[PDB]
C-alpha cells in the first residue's frame, strides 16, 4: 500500500512589546517672584 | 506469499529522498504536471513489512494551484492520490506517509 494523511498547521512566534520614558524639569534661581500688590513702601521701627 | 523477513528485507532498500505534488494524476505521467518543487522526506526503519516517514512535512503551495495526488522520487518510485484535494496560497500539512505490503 501507499496512504498518505494530514495534519494541523502549527506556527510559532515570539511577540514582545516595549515603551521606552523620558523626564523633563524647568526652573531659574528665583528674584522677587511675583505679587498682586506692587507699591513704594516705609517701614518705620 | 514473503515472510516477515523477506518484507523487512525488501524495503530497507527503498530510499525515497523527496516528494512532489500533482494536480494531475501522475501515475500515467509522473514527469509533468508539477504544483509544488521537491520537498525532502525522511522514512524510519522497516518493522513487519512496513515503513513510515518519520516527521511531519510542509509544503508551500503556490498561488490558485489545486493539489490531487503526489510523487516519490529519489527516478521515482511510487505515486499516491491525496485524502482530498483542495483548492487554497498556503501551506499544505502531510503527516506520516507510510509504504506496505500487506
Amino acid at each position: 500500500r501507499v496512504h498518505s494523511y494530514r495534519g494541523v498547521l502549527i506556527i510559532t512566534d515570539k511577540l514582545s512589546v516595549e515603551a521606552g520614558s523620558r523626564a523633563s524639569l524647568s526652573g531659574y534661581i528665583s528674584d522677587g517672584g511675583t505679587s498682586d500688590v506692587f507699591t513704594i513702601c516705609r517701614l518705620l521701627d | 506469499t514473503l515472510t516477515i523477513d523477506g518484507k523487512n528485507k525488501i524495503l530497507a532498500t527503498l530510499t525515497p529522498t523527496t516528494i512532489i505534488l500533482h494536480n494531475v494524476d501522475p501515475t500515467a505521467d509522473p514527469t509533468a504536471n508539477k504544483v509544488t518543487q521537491p520537498v525532502a522526506i525522511y522514512f524510519s526503519e522497516p518493522d513487519n513489512g512496513l515503513i513510515a516517514s518519520e516527521d511531519t512535512v510542509n509544503i508551500t503551495v503556490p498561488a490558485s494551484a489545486t493539489v490531487s495526488h503526489y510523487s516519490l522520487w529519489d527516478k521515482c518510485v511510487a505515486t499516491g492520490a491525496l485524502s482530498k484535494p483542495q483548492f487554497f496560497e498556503g501551506i499544505y500539512v502531510i503527516s506520516s506517509v507510510s509504504v506496505d505490503l500487506n
